[PDB]
């Protein structure tokens, strides 16, 4: 989730 | 990026050297929590520059990262500590001996970390070898949550092949691979220690760091 | 025995096949404790038949064994479970699915073990490859208590070389080595579970088994 | 110790 946000940046 | 697997390996290796994350400063258990949180961010964008990684489904990119992130952080501390003796370079401005590390609330972690460092020192690891090994550890994940096992295996294979191709420019690759079991055990010790710190609830930790500890 | 490193590798490999321990029967957490105690005994005499091992100082033989014994036991369960599906062959008369293993008081260990088993299934490990890999895991110990690091490294190297020589009769060895990190993590999970059983104090355990858990 | 006994058998 936080991880999803940095991955899909 | 995937074309780097198709040409000669020197191009791949130079790409991995170029996307190596830059030195981090730390500004004493709360220091490491802050520093580790920031290295996760750096690690995430590093992963994205590994050829093949971004071709995995997002949820598999997620699973890999949340199972190897500490292995990558720990391997970075190790490369930075290779030229030193009985000291661990956590950052440009945070070098610590075993005593220094008890005092920053790490318990026996300093000893565990120096065991890895000595094992890599014995090999005289080159910088080229390190970035291929680091990429290979990413790709050797073993998450229970991986969906397309075949795709992760295929990326693992290309990175392994790159290491072989690199070493042939010839038992040397295997010697490198035989330090991975210790890298993974050491990382799991670091994880267990900081998960213990989570439970105490004294030291505040940022969102991303908590999320990765839960996983 | 050391002469097996000097001739052709087929002789070494046949020696390792001949000294493979025979099938063990188990006669339900106390069952595994009994079985694991007996497999330590078997493992000790197995180690002694590994060329080079007996040339280590006794105290280094001790350190190696007390840091890898569970890796060898776990790797034996894995080879025995390779032809099966979602089942773990702990013994000739003790095969267990994931449910069966919760019931014998193993918690999540069945899942951990099957993760290793699937990773080796993907490789289609041969019997020859397994005994070289098992010997190599012994020699890849990383005990903190090792005195002559150079001697352990030298034995590691010969066994690694044997695997290479074997595979050349050529990325295949490395693929094998990349399952060692998971083998060691899995073994450490099994250890942690049975150390927890020690503390409860319900289940009685034999001397040797307790001694190896303490170490 | 138990281990020493089986090793030196």
């Amino acid at each position: 989730s936080e991880l999803l946000k940095y991955l899909t940046t | 990026l995937e074309v780097l697997f198709q040409g000669p390996v020197n191009a791949l290796v130079s790409h991995l050297l170029v996307v190596e994350p830059e030195k981090l400063y730390a500004m004493a258990v709360a220091t490491l929590c802050d520093l580790f949180d920031r290295e996760i961010v750096v690690t995430i964008s590093w992963a994205k520059s590994i050829p093949g990684f971004s071709s995995l489904s997002l949820s598999d990119q997620m699973s890999v990262l949340q199972s190897v992130w500490m292995e990558v952080l720990v391997l970075g501390v190790a490369q930075r500590s290779l030229p030193l003796q009985d000291e661990l370079a956590f950052a440009e401005d945070l070098v610590l001996d075993e005593e220094g590390a008890r005092a920053a609330g790490l318990g026996e972690l300093g000893a565990a970390l120096l065991q890895l460092v000595r094992r890599l020192q014995a090999l005289r690891l080159e910088r080229e070898e390190y970035v291929l090994l680091k990429a290979l550890a990413l790709a050797n994940s073993d998450s229970v949550h991986i969906e397309d096992a075949e795709a992760v295996e295929q990326l693992r294979e290309a990175l392994h092949e790159a290491l072989l191709e690199y070493e042939a420019g010839r038992r040397r690759a295997g010697r490198l691979l035989l330090t991975l079991p210790l890298l993974r055990q050491t990382a799991g010790k670091v994880l267990a220690h900081f998960y213990g710190v989570k439970l105490e609830g004294k030291v505040p930790m940022h969102k991303l760091f908590l999320e990765m500890l839960e996983a």
